[PDB]
Formats: structure tokens, sequence, C-alpha cells
């Protein structure tokens, strides 16, 4: 706008030559060269009309606006192995799988939220099953061969067939042998769209298909699903195992079902790997950053990504004649004593602060927060990247696993990325400030009390607000009158339930609008 | 005045011998005395460093930040502590946002006294699905604002009542009562 | 006179076959781009940005026994298979400098001991000492600090070698592809000045004084007072001067002969000492007698008075050159086989 | 030195996390290369000039005559069309039986002064 003009520049510095102080004429090679050495100013003068770029983020709390964090993504990470034995946690929490690495600067890397296990597991009890036909305590339908009548050789809704599961692992991936005697037309095994089962504590819980070998077996086929949680059989019989059910859903028109299922003959159930959901997610060692100049303000940069929000992850390390001495990150400086060592550090952004000196009134310079020692290496033992929207990956990306800790191999993800949100820039947050500092948020006047309520339900199509009259209770409270949406069918007319409001949306209506009003005056809504 | 002249022993970020040409740099006076121009450069550079302290509430000095106060609506009259002076001026801009409201209200005197306050009011706020169903709430106005201090000398009711003044929308009565 | 020789790990490409690659693009086609960490592929790059239009490159190590005395960091003569360690140099004729990257990786990863990295460079350098014209490259241990290299030099190591060439600093090199400083040994820029001296004013002039290109920041920075306690002992080194870049400073070999001081002197016999046992081919031919010592004589001279044409050379006339001698009182009767010997000159060295 | 921007790559593919790559930097340099040298004259009605008119040195004796021509046809051609670039020399050779005529053009963004030859990676 208005704004005043600080240069001066360097040339008018040395033009204060002043030969008039009794003999010390002399041209450029003397040395009086500290007249010039003393340039110095020239550049402080040019910091002082620059207003810095940080400047912008300490105003953004005077006016209580809080920036904006950058997230990560979560996917889906999908183990595999082929020799299931036995059962251990092979997964220590924080297992980093990782992209392939090409001339794409570096590999975006995930690492595991949890500690996955394998376990090899058997099966349960096969049982005869048809619609209507409970299990009625039976259990030995295949325990010594002579096979078990796959649906009584009718498929219809409600029919499941019944095998047991060891230990059903909330998330593994077990791998069953269906070995059916061929009888009757041969069918693709798309064709019959039938729907998988576990029977979880919650009640059944679905499953999908990523093997040819699970219906329509033409050919004694190998069924391989994921576990979906973990569960138990219901117990009526000798075994307590996990449940599976070949339930078959309704004919439809292009994928119908066929009589004269075939007949299961052996069956064998595996392990064959475990999925878990990773965040986008990096522990970094032995990050140096130079030397401290032993000044109060110092401030370091991460050539790396957003440090991740969680436990203290920026580890500082500091020189010092009893070894390394280590600063614990705070929050905002506050009261932080010259003894004690602090550090500030940006979530969003490598840049880390440090102690900042001020010069108070008759010059106590009262310091918060310790300053290192000048020569003093300091480096980043611990250091946690992760965070930004470069966790987007494509589905079935990812493909190494990092260290190779266990004999696992064949990392895979199934399902792409969530999708991370970066963190907003200083000038990204130029331009909220503008509009998000005066959003009403006080409910004055009519036009606010109409305009407040469509933004808390913008599915309603009239509001109003009208004010209770003299003669009338509530302490000269307010009325508001709500229009929910309908389409008044082909027919032209209009049911009158259709023009009731339902409770929630008045619900919602009324909690966001009890914060923002005003002292001592009541709302109520409803249609006029 | 506020003396604020030049501090012993501090450093520079930019040293006047660290910017002289080399075989000048071998001297010994010459070194020494041109270190000695830093005494009177040092605290500049200082300043011109970390300014952003120098702007945020709870780490700028005392006499700032009662300037600071007048950048938005902090009201610093009367408070002779700075440790009092320091939460206002931070959380004024946030008041504002909410300022007439119940919370606004409850929160400017939980800031001006450090306790929770309990106040009852005639309002509320309801919902009902039948067309045109009557609307309770209070038939008159009433503001009731209560204090649990722990030592109440009899200054604070009229500190509760200025305070208060402001913050009441100029609608409806009041009174204060403090434990 | 100006191809090199470089001994590391790198993924893929043939494995203890020492390639030929005259071009980065050649380089990448065989054994990756910087996948990994090793310092070859870093150091590769360097020379080829620092000019330099040949390389032999022997990859010995893999991706991933990483690093041993053979595999790894290869030390073994390889019993002149013709197919290990630095015996795959032996059968070339045409490398004349050689340098070991990934020597000193191990010493960071901790997968060799420095009493063990001290000897596969005494290794290098008897290999340096057999043919007779290459140039080792020597690389000192990372962080070493300035007032404690010059211990490790005369104590550690002690090389004492007229074919040894020593850079203390490191630099802190710029990948194109990451644009991240990373940190690498010289040996592999170093090498490309002595490249582009040949190639533009000639193996005359000294490879010092001359831009490092390639390079963004140097760990340790010497200052000059601290240098005169390393440059006469037969330690270079690297230093930032302002306004002018990053420079060489420094062109002394890591021999304690007087006589042998100068880089460039070494340089340039071994440039001249290649050329003539080139020309003059003379052998398993030509009957040994009074007449064959005469012809070898002007053979000689004739080049060298031609040598000092193009400067290099001191006397102010031919005459006071060179000073050749194989007449009849170099040759007994008796030497029957063991004959035709002969003397000869050059000098013109360095600042 | 010399800037040198950024533009999608010859090969365009989906990249890391879907959308399109996109390189920059000495590679990029290479990209714009090969699109150049490898059009002819042609094909391209809007923009007739651009594209390096080396056809019409086809089934030509295989004498430094022709391996002359190529050899100034490239340069008018590479330096027109792309200006970020310094070219430094081109070499005709039959490296191959002798009925061939491979062309090594030697580049070097200016400034920057290294040295590298165009590969045409297949």
């Amino acid at each position: 706008r208005r704004f005043q003009q600080f240069v001066d520049d360097a040339k008018r510095y040395i033009q204060q030559r002043a030969p008039e102080w009794t003999d010390h004429n002399v041209s450029d090679p003397g040395v009086t060269l500290v007249e010039t050495v003393a340039h110095m100013a020239d550049q402080i003068v040019y910091r002082l009309n620059r207003v810095p770029d940080k400047n912008h983020l300490a105003f953004l709390d005077l006016v209580g606006i809080t920036l904006f964090p950058p997230s990560a993504a979560r996917t889906d990470v999908t183990f595999w192995l082929s020799a299931p034995q036995e059962d251990a946690i092979l997964v220590p929490v924080g297992t980093e799988v990782a992209t392939l690495r090409t001339e794409r600067d570096e590999a975006v890397v995930f690492a595991t939220e949890q500690d996955l296990r394998i376990v090899p597991c058997t099966m349960g009890r096969l049982v005869t099953q048809v619609s209507g036909e409970a299990v009625s305590d039976r259990t030995t339908d295949l325990a010594e061969s002579k096979d078990v009548l796959c649906f009584a050789e009718a498929p219809n809704p409600g029919d499941c067939m019944l095998i047991g599961l060891s230990a059903a692992v909330p998330d593994c991936a077990l791998a069953l042998e269906l070995d059916s005697r061929v009888d009757g037309v041969g069918v693709d095994p798309r064709q019959p769209p039938l729907v998988w089962e576990a029977w979880t504590e919650d009640g059944w819980q679905s499953c999908e298909v990523d093997r040819d070998g699970t219906g329509g077996l033409n050919r004694p086929g190998d069924v391989v699903l994921h576990i979906p949680g973990g569960h138990v059989l219901s117990r009526n019989g000798g075994h307590e195992a996990g449940w599976i059910r070949c339930r078959v859903t309704e004919p439809l028109s292009g994928q119908p079902f066929y009589t004269t299922s075939p007949t299961i003959r052996s069956a064998e159930a595996y392990t064959i790997g475990g999925t878990t959901g990773s965040i986008h997610a990096e522990t970094v060692l032995d990050e140096p950053l130079g030397e401290s100049t032993g000044l109060p303000g110092q401030r370091l940069r991460l050539e790396h990504a957003p440090v991740v929000a969680g436990e203290p992850s920026v580890l500082l390390q500091t020189a010092a004649d009893d070894g390394w001495q280590d600063w614990q990150v705070v929050p905002h400086f506050s009261g932080s004593h010259p003894d004690d060592h602090h550090i500030t550090v940006d979530a969003t952004t490598g840049e880390i602060a440090f102690g900042p000196a001020v010069r108070e009134a008759d010059g106590t310079l009262r310091q918060y927060g310790a300053v290192p020692p000048k020569g003093a290496v300091i480096r980043a033992r611990r250091y946690r990247t992760g965070g930004g929207r470069a966790g987007n990956v494509a589905r079935g990306a990812v493909q190494v696993l990092r260290t190779s800790i266990p004999y696992v191999s064949e990392v895979v993800n199934r399902e792409a990325a969530l999708g991370g949100v970066d963190g907003e820039t200083i000038e990204e947050a130029k331009l909220r400030a503008p509009i998000t500092l005066r959003a009403q948020e006080r409910a004055v006047t009519l036009r606010d009390y109409e305009e407040l309520a469509r933004r808390a339900a913008p599915e309603t199509a009239r509001i109003t607000c009208l004010e209770g009259a003299e003669n009338e209770y509530g302490a000269h409270a307010v009325r508001v009158l709500v229009v929910p949406q309908a389409v008044p069918d082909p027919g032209g007319r209009l049911r009158f339930e259709q023009l009731v409001p339902g409770d929630a949306l008045l619900n919602r209506i009324t909690r966001h609008l009890d914060e923002r009003r005003l002292i001592g005056t009541r709302l109520a809504v409803g249609p006029p | 005045a506020s003396q604020r002249g030049s501090v012993d022993g501090l450093g520079s970020s930019l040293p006047i011998a660290s910017m002289l040409p080399a075989v000048f740099a071998d001297d010994d006076l010459a070194l020494r005395f041109v270190a000695g121009l830093d005494d009177v450069l040092a605290p500049i550079l200082n300043v011109l460093d970390c300014l952003d302290t120098y702007f945020d509430p709870a780490l700028t000095p005392a006499d700032f930040a009662q300037w600071l106060g007048t950048w938005v609506g902090a009201e610093t009259d009367g408070t002779e502590a700075e440790p009092m002076l320091r939460a206002a001026v931070a959380a004024a801009a946030r008041l504002h946002r909410v300022r007439g409201t119940l919370q606004g209200l409850s929160e400017t005197v939980r800031l001006a006294f450090g306790v929770a306050p309990e106040i009852t009011e005639s309002g509320g706020a309801t919902w009902n699905a039948r067309p045109l169903g009557p609307f309770p709430g209070r038939p008159r106005p009433q503001l009731h604002v209560a204090l649990r201090l722990p030592e109440p000398r009899p200054v604070d009711v009229h500190r509760l009542d200025a305070l208060v003044a402001a913050a009441r929308p100029a609608h409806m009565p009041y009174t204060v009562e403090v434990t | 006179t100006s191809v090199a020789a470089f001994v590391g790990l790198a993924p893929t490409g043939p494995l203890n076959e020492p390639t030929l690659v005259t071009n980065w693009t050649q380089y990448v086609a065989a054994f990756g781009d910087f996948t990994g960490g090793y310092y070859l592929a870093h150091s590769v790059y360097g020379f080829f940005n620092n000019g330099g239009s040949a390389a032999y490159v022997v990859r010995v190590g893999g991706s991933a026994q990483a690093e041993s005395a053979h595999p790894g960091p290869a030390q073994y003569l390889g019993d002149s298979s013709d197919r290990t360690g630095f015996g795959g140099l032996e059968a070339i004729d045409e490398i004349s400098m050689v340098a070991v990257p990934d020597l000193m990786a191990a010493y960071q990863r901790g997968a060799i001991d420095l009493e063990a990295v001290k000897a596969v460079q005494l290794g290098l350098i008897a290999h340096c000492e057999l043919m007779g014209d290459r140039v080792a490259i020597i690389d000192p241990p990372p962080n070493q600090n300035a007032r404690q290299i010059r211990v490790w030099r005369q104590e550690t190591a002690g090389y004492d070698s007229k074919y040894a060439a020593l850079y203390y600093p490191w630099i802190k090199s710029f990948d194109p592809a990451t644009g991240q400083s990373r940190l690498v040994p010289p040996s592999g820029h170093v090498a490309g000045i002595w490249a582009r001296n040949d190639s533009e004013r000639g193996v005359h002039k000294a490879p010092a004084n001359e831009v490092v290109r390639g390079a963004v920041d140097l760990e340790l920075q010497i200052t000059r007072g601290e240098q005169d306690l390393l440059n006469p002992i037969g330690v270079n080194c690297i230093r930032s001067f302002p306004g002018r870049g990053i420079r060489v400073w420094g062109a002394r070999t890591l021999s304690s002969d007087p006589a042998w001081r100068y880089l460039n002197i070494r340089r340039y016999f071994n440039y001249l000492e290649e050329s003539i046992l080139i020309g003059t081919q003379w052998v398993v031919f030509e009957p040994n007698d009074h007449n064959l010592w005469a012809r070898i004589r002007r053979n000689v001279s004739a080049f060298l008075v031609n040598e000092w044409r193009n400067g290099a050379l001191f006397g102010q006339s031919p005459d006071q050159a060179y000073y050749v001698k194989c007449d009849e009182e170099t040759n007994p009767p008796e030497s029957v086989d063991l004959g035709r010997v002969v003397c000869e000159i050059g000098i013109a060295p360095v600042k | 030195e010399q800037f040198v921007g950024s533009g999608w790559s010859f090969p365009l593919r989906i990249g890391p996390t879907g959308g399109i790559a996109l390189v920059s930097g000495e590679q990029e340099v290479e990209e714009a290369m090969r699109l150049i040298l490898a059009t002819a004259p042609g094909e391209r009605p809007m923009r007739p000039e651009f594209g390096c008119a080396i056809h019409d040195l086809v089934f030509a004796p295989v004498n430094e005559q022709t391996a002359g021509r190529i050899q100034h046809e490239v340069y008018v051609t590479l330096d027109r069309w792309e200006p970020r670039i310094e070219v430094h020399d081109v070499d005709v050779t039959t490296g191959e039986e002798q009925n061939v005529l491979f062309i090594d053009v030697r580049y070097s963004i200016r400034g920057t002064n290294n040295p590298r030859s165009l590969v045409f990676p297949f």
C-alpha cells in the first residue's frame, strides 16, 4: 500500500571520506581499508527492507490462524510366502516395504503399523449341508473319505459348504484345495457367483476371490483367500476351528447356477501370505547438519520431506567434551530456562529453530533456551520422514521389502494408496487469511441466521428465520422454517410425509447453531 | 526511555575480521582492533536475526507486548503484571471470533481470573418436528455470573462488574456474585 | 596418455573383466547409475564430467562376500590369471593411470580394517612400480582432520613410492539425478584433471591449478598456514579460493627422492619412456654389432631433438638438451645377448 | 548454466503415482534431440521446416562427400530448432561392415560444458 523505503546504496557509505581531520590524505590501497570492510552496513540495510517469509507464520498465530499440517497415505500391504511351517512374530512392528528404485529420484518407502504373524492353518470338520439342513451335530462327513454332497447337487440361496479353519488368524491368507469329482456339464469358474464368509464374532463377514479354482470346479481347484479378521466357527460337533461358507447368491440372468454340482473328495488348507495396512513413513539415521556458530537463533534445515508427527522424532546430538549431548524437542518455546536444552522443529518443513535471544529493557538479554558452544558438531540421530502427497502410489507398485530381515519375499500390495495431502505453504496461507478471518461466526441479523443454517445443511431447499413476535414467551426468541427437498413424483402430486424433515437434519441444524448463537436467544425448527 | 544499549560478551554472525582480505589477516593489532568494533554492531545483527521472536507475544519483551496489544482488541487497561498480559494478547484474537457468545463471556472472565465461571442465562437451543411447535426458553431475559474464587477479597465484585459490562451484548440485565 | 582405470563394486555387468567405456551413457548401459551408494559410479561420473574420453572399469563386487581381499575391494594379483584382481590391467599396455574408488567404502561401512586397507593400496603401488608407466591415485581416511592426516601418511601407510599421488580433502559432489550433495573421494575427479592436461597443454604442464568442476563443497577446509605443514611432506591439497571456485593445489608425488618429487616429471617420463620403446622396436631382429649401436643413437637423438622443439626441455639449443651414448664402450664383447644399452635425458620441472 | 526447463518425455508413461511423467535436467535435452532428428522434414505440415532432412542422403555412395553433407545437415537443424544446446562436432563412421553410416553427435549444454554423446537408446 504505502510502504516506506529503507535503501541507501553501498557507495554512499564510502562517501564520508572526510579528509578534514589532521593528515589522513590517502587512496584505495592504504590500510585505511576498515573504512570499506565495514560495507556490511549495505548487507545490513538490505536485510531491513526485506520482510522475511517466516514473519508471515508469526502473525498467523497472532490472529488465531492455524497452519495446515501435512498428512500421509495408508495402503494395504500384502505379504507372500511359500514355506508355511509354524507360528511366530515374523514381522516386527514398523517393517518397511519399498517401491522400485529407478531414475525418479528415490523410491517411496512405506512402514507397517502393526506386527504380522503367520500360522500354518489346518482344517476342522467337513460337513454336508443344503438349504434348510442345519449341521445337526455332523462332523465326519469327509473324515474318512467317501466324499460329501455339495449342496445336495442343487445350489440355492441359503446353501453353504462347511469346513473348519484351525486358527483363523485375522490378517493371513488361506489356500484351500477343492478336489471335486467332475459330474455334469462343465462351467466357467466365474459363472457361478458364490460368496465366501467367515462367521466373525460380530456375524457373517464377506471375502474376496483371487484364484480360478474356487467355484465351477471343472478341475480340482486351489482356493486362495485373505482372512477378513479373526473368527471361530459355530461350535456344534468336535472342531472349534474357523469358519468358511460357500454361500450361493440368487441366480442372475447372466450368471446362473447349475444343478448337479461336483462332489468334494479331498481338501487341505495352507497359509501363503498376510495383509496389513501401512503408513507412508521412514526412519533416517545419522544426518549431520554441520557446525554451530555459537550464536542465538540458529536455524537448520533438513534436506528431506516433512518430519512425520508422533513421538519426538528429531533427536539432535551435540558434540561436547563428555561426548554426545542429546536435545529433546519441545513445543513452542514459552518458558525455557537458559540451563535447559530445548529446540523447536517444524512439522511441515525441515526448518529447525533454536534458542532466540532478546534484548529487553536494561539490556538483560533474557535468553530462552540454551546455545551450543562454537565449533560443536550437530547431527540428527533419528528422523522420521514420510508425510506428503507423494505417497499416492499406484495399485500394486510396492515390490521389495527392506533389509529382508525374515525369510519373506514377494511383498505386493493389492489396492492403491488412500492418498495423503501436502501441507500448505506460507504463500498458500497468505490467501486464506482474508477469507477465513471474517467468516461471520456471530449470527447477528436475519441474513446470517438463514445463511448459517444453509452452511450446516447445504441440502435444504428453503430456510428462513422469523423472530417470535411480542406477547410470546421465549425471551424474544426466533423461529426457523426448514423445507427439505423432495421430488413431487411424475404424477404431479406431493405426499405430506415428504414435507416433514428428518430428525437428524433438524438436530444437525440445532447443534451447529447452538454454538454460534448470541447470548440469551432461543431457536426452534420445523415446517411452518 | 529503555536503555536498549550495547551488550557485553555477544558475538556477531558477520565478523568484521572474517571479511578482511588475506595477508591482512596475518596482523596482530589490526585483528584485535577490528574485532573491537564488533562490540558496537554486536546486538544489531542479533536483532536482525530472530526477528520472529521479537513479534510473538509469548516471548517478545514487555514493551512490545502492550504495543502488540494495539494490533488487536487487547484492552490492557489496569493490568500491572507482566504474566497476566502474556495470555491476554495472544488469546485476544480468538475471543473476538466468538465475542458475545456463551463461550466468549465465560472464557473472558476465565481469562481475567483464571477460574471457570458458573453462568445461567435466559436462552437455549431446541428442535421439534411438530408443525408450528411452541419453542421453550425463559419468558424474561436474565444473565447471571457466579465465580468460585478461593480468596474473595472485597474488590473482585467491581472487577467482575466492570469486566462483564463489555461481555454482555447491551441487551439484558446482569448481576455479579463472587464466592 | 590419458586413459584411466577404475576398480570398484557396481551392480550388474561383466565381473572381473576390464571392459572399455568412452562415454557416460556407455557406463550406465553396463553397471547401473548410483544405485546402492557405490562410490565407483560417482567417481567415474566426475571423471567423465571433468574431461577424458577414455576409461577402463574393473567391476569386482556386486549388488547386495560383498567385500574382501579379492571380492569387493580387490587386492589379489589373481595369480596372473589375466581375469582377476589388478592382474586384469596387466594385459593392457595402454592404461596410464589407476584409482581405487570403492577401496575405502568398506572402511566407512566397517567391512575392512584400516590395517587391511593399507596392504591393498601398497599392493596397488607394487602394481604401478611393476608396469612402470601408470600412476596410482591414493585417498585418505574420511573426516581425517588436518592435524591428523599428516600423522596418518607418515605412520600408518608411509608409501614412499614414485608412482603415487595423494589428495587429502574429499569432495561434496552434486548428483544431477537427485540434486543432493554427497561425499565422494577425489580419486575419480583428480584423474579427470590429468586427462584435460594432455589434451589441452600436453603432458609437459603439471596437472594442478585447474577447476575441479563437478564439485560443490569441501569438507575440512584447509588454510594456507596449515598447508605449508602438508605440502612439502608429499601431500597435495584442494582449497576453495574466493571467487575462483575449487582448484587443485600441489603437484607432488608420494616419493621421498628429491629428484622425483614433482608430479609432471614422473608424468613426463612415463610418456617419454613409452614413446620411444613404441618407436625403437628393433628386438629379436637386426644383428647386434658395432653398426646397430650407431643406428640406435641416431634414432633416439632424432626424437629427443624433436621433443625439445615443443619446449619441455632446457638448453637454448638441442646440443645442451640430452646426452646419448650407445657406442662400443657401453657394449662389452662379453654381452653377447644382454646387449644394446643406451642412455638418455629429459627435464623441465614446475613451480 | 543455461536454464533447461521441463517437459514430458518422448515415451510418456504413467509415473509413480499416476498422471503423467515429467523429466528435466540433462536428460530432457536428450529427449528433445530424439524428437528433432528422428522425424523427417514433413508429417508436421503446420511446421514444415522442422525435422532434420536426412533422407535426401540415403543410398548415396560411401564417400566423405556424402559423409560431409550430413555433417552439415545436422549442424543447421540441431542449431535452429534446439537453441539450449551447444554442439561439439559430429562423427560419420561405417562402424559395421561398410554399408551403414553412423553419426555420433557430441553436445554439451552451455556453461555446464560437460561433453555427452547422443545415443538413441532404441
